[PDB]
C-alpha cells in the first residue's frame, strides 16, 4: 500500500506524512458526509464519461455551447445552411443540424473502428491535449496535438518512416513478430482523421484529399464546409464544446472496438 | 508637495479600486482624455463671430474635421459661415 | 409561581399560535426546567427578583449559571407575555408545512394585517413609524432577524436611553440580555486585565480606543434599552407546533398573535 | 472615425521607442551642481547630496520594446481580412 | 425549440451592452455585469463565453462587451471589482422606502447595492455596538475626502485636522485612519454620499 | 443541487427510527425533515456560485474565513455534521470499541476508562452547551483525544470556529486569554485569506439540537439523550475514523 | 415552476425577476407586462431583504460565539 514509510511513536505525534495519510483517509470516508451533489457540470467528466451518440439531445449540445458560432462580421457565407440565426453579434449554429451530423460521423467513427481501422485525432490548441489523447487511448487510435508536420501523409516516408510498426493480431494482441525492412518503410495511413480545428489545419485537410482519407471536422461558421468528409457543425473555439464533440465520436468508436473484440472472442 | 500630474485626485461619491492609487491610472487617464454638435444649423451663426471664433485657430484658419469632429454636413455649413462672416467684414 | 402568565393556563392552548401539547412544552415544561435549575444556581431564585438576579450577577464567570438562567426565564417570560393568541386556525389543525414552504416568497413588503394604530395605540404607531420609516418595514425586519437566528435567541424591539430617544431592533443568542448597560464594556475590561497580568510578568491602543469608542455613547457612555417586545427564535417554542419547515409560519401567526396594548403599555414616555 | 488598412506586407514599428530610464547618479549630480550655484560651492547646505553621490558613483560612475514581435505574431489574426 | 432555450440560456440573461470597458470619467455604480468561473472550469479556460479566455488569466473574474469581433477576440477585462466595494459596504453596516409598496429607467431606491433596513442593533461581545468604525484613507487637502471601503466620503472632523496631516501632506493617503460612518443617501446619478467623521 | 444522502437501511429508519435512541417520528425530525432543510437552504445559498459544486465539508473548510459568508458555513457545518452523527448512530450499514480507541483514551484522558470519559462528556454538554451546539471527541494531529463542545454550528475541524465559548455571557480570565492567544495566531498567519493548519478531525459526533432530542426526550433530559446516543453507538464507524 | 420566485438549483437574481415577469404574463394573471414586472420586482425585494438579514444576522451570532 505504501512502503517505505516509517510510523511515528505513539509518544511522539503524527509526522508530516503521516498526517497526510491520516487526511487521505478522512477524505475517502468521511469528507464527503453531508449531502450528494446532483445536476452540477463537472469538467474531466465530458472526457471520462461521454454520452452515447443515442442519448445526445439538443440541450446537452447547448449547455456545451456548441451553438455559439463565429462573429457575424467573419461569416464564411458557404456556412449558411448550417445557421440558425444571428443573437449578440454573433451567428447561432442549428444543432438539430449538429445532432444529426454528430450522430452520422459517430456513425463513421464507430464503423471504423469496428472494420480495425487507424483512427487519427487531430487538434493544435492550447487546451485539447487531454481530450485526444484519452479519445485515441479508448479507440486504440492516435492523436497529434503539438503540430501537424505538412506532408506527414503526402510525405510519408520522409517524416514518419522512421518511426517503429508493430503487427498486432485480431484482439490487437502484439506478437512481437520481426518486421522486415521493407515493410517497415511502408507508408501506414490513417483510415479516419477527425480535426477539431480545421481552420488552423488546412495543410491535414488538403493531404487527407490527396491522400484520399475520409476526414470529419467541428465546422464554425468561418470555416469551410466542403473541405471535410463528415462535416460537424459546432463551435471549435470552447474546450467544452469541442471536448463533448470528441467524446461523443470517442465513445463510438470504443463502441466499435468492443463489439469487434466480442466477435473475436466467439 | 507632489506634482499635480504625479498625483489622483479620486473624485467625490464614486467607487474606486485599489488600482485607482497607482501610475498606471494617471497613465490611463492621459491616454483616454458641442454647439455645433447638434441639430443647430452653423449657417445661421454667421452674424455671430464670438461663436464660430471657436473653430478656428488663433491667426484664423478653419480647423479640419478631425479637430472639430463635427459631421461633414455641419462641417462644410461652419466653413461657408466663417468665410462669409469674414466676407462681410466681421471676423 | 412569580414566572405564571394570566393568559397562559395548563390544559389550553394560546388560541391560534400555540396548541395544548406545544403550549405545554413551550411555556409550561420549560419554565419548570428553567426553575428547577436555577434552584440549583442559587437560593435567591425566590428572595430575589429577575432582573435583580441578572445585573447584580451580571459579568460573573463564577455566577455565570445565575444569570444565564434567570436572562432565559426573564426572556421566555416577556415574550410569552406580549402574546395573545390570534384568530389563524389553530396550529394543530393545519397541516405541518413541507420542503415547498422554502420556496415561498414572504409578503411582508406587500401585506400587514395586525397593526399598533388599529387597536388603538395610535402612540406606539407613530414611534414605530418615525423608527423605522413605515409598519411594513418594521415587521419585516422584526420577522427576518427572528427568522435569521439559527439557533437559540431572542429579538427585541428596545427603546433606547426615564425616557427614550429612539426605538431599535436587537438580537440576543442563548440567554443574552436585552438590557445593554449592564455588560457594555466587559471585554474592554478583561483586556485591561489580561494586559496588567502580562505587565507583572500600538496593538493595545488601537484595540482598547476602538472597544471605548464603540461602546461610548451619544454624550454619555452607558447606552441604556428597555424591552418593549420579544420574539423566541427557539426551536423549544414552534418544533412541535410548526414542524422542522414551519418557523416563518410562526412568526406569522405570532406577528398577528402580538397583543400591542402591553407593548404601549411598556412605552418610556418620550423625550 | 475608423481608417482600415489594405492588407500589408507586415505590420512592423520601424523604431519602436523603448524606456530609458534615467541614472540615478547624473540626477544626483546634477542637483548637486545646482546647490553649489545656488548656496555657494563646498556648502554645508547639501553635503547630504555629496554624500549621496559619493555612495552612489562609488562602484560605477554611470551606477528594448517587443512591439514588434507581437504584431507580427497577431497581424493575422487581427486585420480582420476576409476568409479565403 | 432551439430559439426557447436560447432566450432562455444564461448568455442570453445577461442585458446588452456596449459601454466602454476602459471608462476614465466617474463612476458612481457597476456598468457591466461580473462574469464568474469556478477553479475547474478556469483550468480548461472555459467561461461560459463562445471562446477559451486565453490562459495569461488567473483571476476568476472578467467583465465583458461582445463574444466576438472582427478582430477575432473576445473583448474583456479581467476585473470583477465591483462586487468587492458593495461587500465592503455591507461590512460597514450603515444603511441607505421603494423596495415596499410606460417603463421608467431611473435607479429604483437604492439600486441593489444594499437592502438591509434602517433600524437596526449590532450586539457585540462588548456590548451594542453604538457606531460604527471603519478604516480609511484621507486622500488630499481641501470637509475632506477619504477613501473608505472602495467608496470616497466626507469627513468632518471634531476640532481640525491634527499635525499629521500637513506633515505628510500629499502622501497623507499613505497611512491609515479610522472614521465613524455618520450616514449614507443616494443621489439622482446613483452615487452614494457618505459623510464620515474622522476619530 | 445538494441533496440528502440515502442512509443503509432507510426503510428500517423510516419504520422504527433508531432502536434506543430515537423513534420514528424522533428521526424523521432530525434527518429527513431536518437534513433535507439544511440541504435546501444551502441550495439556495450556493447556487448560482463556485460553491455549488463542492461537498459541505469543503465548503465550510472554504467559508470558514470569510465573514460574511457565515450563514453558508453554518448550513455547511450543520449539514456535515449531522451526517457525522446520523452516521455514527445507525444501527449498520455487536460492535465493540477497539483496543486501538480505548488505548488512545488512556493515554489521553488521565489513564482513564470509557465509562468515565462518557460521563465527563455528558457533563461537558450540559454546562458549556446552553441551547443549541455539537458534542464532538475529537483526535488532535498530537495523537490526543479531547472533548469539544461547539455553540451552534461550530465545527470541529478548524479552531477559529469552533465556537466553543459562549461570549454572550460572562467568561472567565482564562477563557479570554485563549481567545486572545487564538486571535493571535491567526493574525501570525501570512496567507491573504488569514486561515491557519488545524489537523484535528471528529472521533464522535452528538447532535445537542433540540431536532434531535426534543420530540422523544422533552425540554430538559437532554442528558438523557446523550447518554444513550453514548451507549449505542455505532463502533464499526467510529473504529474507522481512527487512524491505524 | 414560475409560480414562485425562489427555484432549487438556481440563484436569485434578474433572470428570476424576468422569468416570473413572463409567467405571470402567459397566465394572464396581469395584462400589462409593466404590471406583472413590478409585482415581480417587489417578491425581488422581499428573497433580497431577507438574504441580507440572514447574512448579517449569521456573522453577529458567529461572533457572539467567539
Ligand atoms: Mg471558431
Amino acid at each position: 500500500p505504501y512502503p517505505n514509510l516509517i510510523p511515528s511513536a505513539n509518544d511522539k505525534p503524527y509526522s508530516s506524512q503521516e498526517l497526510f495519510l491520516r487526511q487521505l483517509n478522512h477524505s475517502m470516508r468521511t469528507a464527503k458526509l453531508g449531502a450528494t451533489i446532483s445536476k452540477v457540470y463537472y469538467p474531466h467528466k465530458d472526457i471520462f464519461y461521454p454520452p452515447l451518440p443515442e442519448n445526445i439531445t439538443v440541450e446537452s449540445l447547448m449547455s456545451a455551447g456548441v451553438h455559439l458560432g463565429q462573429s457575424t462580421s467573419l461569416w464564411r457565407s458557404s456556412t449558411q445552411s448550417y445557421i440558425y440565426g444571428e443573437y449578440k453579434g454573433i451567428h447561432i449554429i442549428d444543432l438539430n443540424q449538429t445532432l444529426s451530423y454528430l450522430k452520422r460521423a459517430a456513425k463513421v467513427v464507430e464503423g471504423v473502428s469496428e472494420s480495425g481501422g487507424i483512427i487519427l485525432f487531430l487538434g493544435t490548441r492550447q487546451g485539447q491535449k487531454r481530450g485526444l489523447e484519452e479519445a485515441a487511448k479508448k479507440t486504440h487510435g492516435y492523436y497529434v496535438s503539438t503540430r501537424w508536420i505538412p506532408g506527414t501523409l503526402t510525405n510519408s516516408t520522409e517524416i514518419s518512416g522512421i518511426w517503429e510498426k508493430q503487427e498486432i493480431d485480431s484482439n490487437d494482441n502484439p506478437t512481437e513478430r520481426a518486421l522486415s525492412p521493407n515493410e517497415t518503410s511502408k507508408q501506414v495511413k490513417p483510415d479516419l482523421l477527425v480535426v477539431l480545428n480545421p481552420t488552423e489545419n488546412r495543410n491535414a485537410l488538403l493531404e487527407a484529399i490527396k491522400s484520399r482519407v475520409p476526414t470529419i471536422a467541428i465546422i464554425d461558421t468561418d470555416s469551410e464546409p466542403s473541405l471535410v468528409t463528415y462535416p460537424i457543425p459546432g463551435n471549435d473555439d470552447s474546450l467544452r464544446s469541442v471536448n463533448f464533440l470528441l467524446g461523443v465520436l470517442a465513445r463510438a468508436g470504443q463502441r466499435g472496438l468492443q463489439n469487434r473484440l466480442a466477435r473475436n472472442n466467439e | 508637495k507632489i506634482d499635480q500630474s504625479l498625483s489622483k485626485k479620486l473624485p467625490k461619491g464614486t467607487i474606486y479600486d485599489p488600482f485607482d492609487f497607482s501610475m498606471g491610472r494617471i497613465h490611463l487617464d492621459r491616454k483616454y482624455q458641442d454647439i455645433m454638435k447638434s441639430g443647430a444649423n452653423p449657417l445661421e451663426f454667421y452674424a455671430r463671430p464670438r461663436i464660430l471664433s471657436r473653430y478656428v485657430t488663433s491667426t484664423g484658419r478653419i480647423q479640419h474635421r478631425d479637430i472639430t469632429g463635427l459631421s461633414a454636413k455641419n462641417q462644410r455649413r461652419l466653413s461657408k459661415a466663417i468665410r462669409r462672416c469674414q466676407a462681410i467684414g466681421l471676423m | 409561581t412569580r414566572y405564571a402568565l394570566e393568559h397562559l393556563k395548563e390544559g389550553a392552548p394560546l388560541k391560534g399560535l400555540f396548541s395544548i401539547e406545544g403550549l405545554q412544552k413551550a411555556w409550561f415544561d420549560r419554565v419548570k426546567y428553567l426553575d428547577a435549575k436555577l434552584n440549583d444556581c442559587t437560593n435567591e431564585a425566590q428572595q430575589k427578583p429577575l432582573e435583580t438576579l441578572i445585573h447584580e450577577n451580571s459579568k460573573s464567570a463564577s455566577k455565570k449559571h445565575i444569570v444565564n438562567y434567570a436572562s432565559s426565564l426573564y426572556n421566555l417570560k416577556f415574550s410569552m407575555s406580549s402574546l395573545q393568541g390570534c384568530i389563524r386556525t389553530p396550529p394543530e389543525e393545519c397541516p405541518r408545512l413541507g420542503p415547498e414552504a422554502l420556496l415561498q416568497t414572504p409578503d411582508f413588503n406587500r401585506t400587514i394585517s395586525n397593526e399598533p394604530l388599529t387597536t388603538g395605540n395610535e402612540r406606539l404607531q407613530a414611534a414605530l413609524i418615525s423608527s423605522f420609516g413605515s409598519l411594513m418595514e418594521f415587521r419585516t425586519l422584526l420577522i427576518n432577524s427572528n427568522l435569521a437566528i439559527s439557533g437559540d435567541g431572542f429579538t427585541w424591539l428596545v427603546a433606547r436611553r426615564i425616557e427614550y430617544d429612539k426605538l431599535f431592533i436587537l438580537n440576543t443568542y442563548n440567554a443574552g440580555t436585552p438590557f445593554n448597560f449592564s455588560t457594555s464594556g466587559v471585554m474592554n475590561e478583561l483586556n485591561n486585565q489580561y494586559t496588567n497580568m502580562e505587565k507583572q510578568r500600538a496593538k493595545q491602543a488601537k484595540t482598547k480606543f476602538i472597544y471605548e469608542t464603540q461602546q461610548k455613547g451619544f454624550s454619555g457612555k452607558e447606552v441604556s434599552y428597555i424591552p418593549l417586545l420579544a420574539i423566541d427564535a427557539s426551536p423549544k417554542t414552534w418544533l412541535t407546533d410548526y414542524g422542522v419547515f414551519g418557523k416563518r409560519e410562526y412568526l406569522e401567526r405570532v406577528w398577528d398573535s402580538i397583543e400591542w396594548k402591553i407593548v404601549e403599555s411598556r412605552l418610556p414616555q418620550r423625550t | 472615425p475608423v481608417y482600415r488598412l489594405p492588407p500589408l506586407p507586415r505590420l512592423k514599428v520601424k523604431k519602436p521607442i523603448i524606456r530609458q530610464e534615467a541614472n540615478k547618479c547624473l540626477v544626483l549630480m546634477s542637483n548637486l551642481l545646482q546647490c553649489w550655484s545656488s548656496y555657494g560651492h563646498m556648502s554645508p547646505k547639501c553635503a547630504g547630496l555629496v554624500t549621496e553621490l559619493k555612495s552612489c558613483t562609488s562602484e560605477s560612475a554611470l551606477g528594448k520594446s517587443n512591439i514588434n514581435y507581437h504584431a507580427a505574431r497577431l497581424y493575422d489574426r487581427i486585420n480582420g481580412k476576409p476568409h479565403d | 425549440t432551439l430559439a426557447e432555450l436560447l432566450g432562455r440560456s444564461r448568455i442570453a440573461q445577461v442585458a446588452n451592452n456596449h459601454k466602454p470597458l476602459t471608462y476614465t470619467g466617474k463612476k458612481f455604480h457597476p456598468t457591466h455585469q461580473i462574469i464568474e468561473t469556478k477553479p475547474s472550469t478556469l483550468y480548461r479556460q472555459e467561461w461560459g463565453l463562445k471562446s477559451a479566455i486565453p490562459s495569461k488569466i488567473k483571476s476568476r473574474y472578467l467583465v465583458y462587451n461582445d463574444l466576438d469581433t472582427l478582430e477575432r477576440i473576445t473583448t474583456f477585462e479581467p476585473r470583477g471589482g465591483t462586487q468587492w466595494n458593495r461587500l465592503r459596504f455591507q461590512e460597514m453596516g450603515v444603511p441607505i422606502n421603494p423596495f415596499f409598496k410606460k417603463f421608467n429607467t431611473e435607479i429604483i431606491g437604492t439600486g441593489g447595492l444594499s437592502y438591509s433596513l434602517p433600524g437596526k442593533l449590532k450586539n457585540s461581545p462588548n456590548g451594542v455596538i453604538q457606531r460604527t468604525v471603519v478604516p480609511g484613507r484621507i486622500l488630499n487637502v481641501v470637509k475632506w475626502l477619504a477613501a473608505i471601503g472602495g467608496f470616497v466620503a466626507d469627513v468632518v472632523f471634531f476640532q481640525s485636522p491634527p499635525s499629521s496631516f500637513n506633515s505628510m501632506g500629499d502622501f497623507i493617503r499613505m497611512k491609515t485612519f479610522l472614521f465613524e460612518i455618520l450616514e449614507a443617501s443616494m443621489e439622482k446619478n446613483g452615487s452614494v454620499s457618505m459623510h464620515a467623521r474622522l476619530l | 443541487i445538494h441533496v440528502v444522502p440515502k442512509l443503509p437501511n432507510s426503510k428500517a429508519l423510516l419504520q422504527n427510527g433508531v432502536p434506543n435512541i430515537l423513534s420514528s417520528s424522533g428521526f424523521k425530525t432530525v434527518w429527513f425533515d431536518y437534513q433535507r432543510y439544511l440541504c435546501d437552504k444551502l441550495t439556495l445559498a450556493t447556487a448560482g456560485q463556485s460553491l455549488e459544486s463542492y461537498y459541505p465539508f469543503h465548503i465550510l473548510l472554504k467559508t470558514a474565513g470569510n465573514p460574511l459568508q457565515s450563514n453558508i458555513f453554518n448550513l455547511a457545518s450543520s449539514i456535515h455534521n449531522n451526517h457525522l452523527f446520523v452516521e455514527n448512530i445507525l444501527p449498520s450499514a455487536k460492535t465493540e470499541p477497539s483496543r486501538l480507541f480505548l488505548s488512545k483514551i488512556k493515554d489521553s484522558f488521565n489513564g482513564s476508562d470509557w465509562e468515565v470519559v462518557k460521563e465527563e462528556m455528558i457533563y461537558r454538554a450540559e454546562n458549556e452547551v446552553l441551547g443549541q451546539g455539537w458534542l464532538f471527541l475529537v483526535e488532535n494531529n498530537e495523537k490526543k483525544l479531547f472533548i469539544l463542545t461547539s455553540n451552534n454550528n461550530g465545527t470541529p475541524y478548524y479552531f477559529p470556529r469552533n465556537q466553543s465559548f459562549d461570549l454572550n455571557s460572562a467568561i472567565s480570565i482564562d477563557e479570554f486569554a485563549t481567545l486572545k492567544q487564538m486571535k493571535e495566531l491567526i493574525g501570525k498567519s501570512t496567507k491573504l485569506n488569514g486561515k491557519v493548519q488545524d489537523w484535528t478531525m471528529p472521533i464522535i459526533c452528538v447532535n445537542l439540537w433540540d431536532h434531535a432530542y426534543l420530540h422523544d426526550y422533552g425540554v430538559g433530559n437532554r442528558s438523557k439523550y446523550v447518554k444513550n446516543v453514548l451507549d449505542n453507538l455505532n463502533w464499526s464507524v467510529v473504529n474507522n475514523r481512527i487512524f491505524s | 415552476d414560475w409560480s414562485h420566485m425562489l427555484q432549487i438549483g438556481r440563484p436569485l437574481d434578474g433572470e428570476s425577476v424576468i422569468q416570473r415577469t413572463m409567467y405571470l404574463i402567459k397566465t394572464k394573471q396581469y395584462g400589462d407586462m409593466v404590471e406583472a414586472y413590478d409585482h415581480a420586482r417587489y417578491e425581488f425585494y422581499a428573497l433580497r431583504m431577507q438574504e441580507e438579514t440572514e447574512q448579517q444576522v449569521a456573522l453577529e451570532e458567529a461572533e457572539m460565539f467567539g
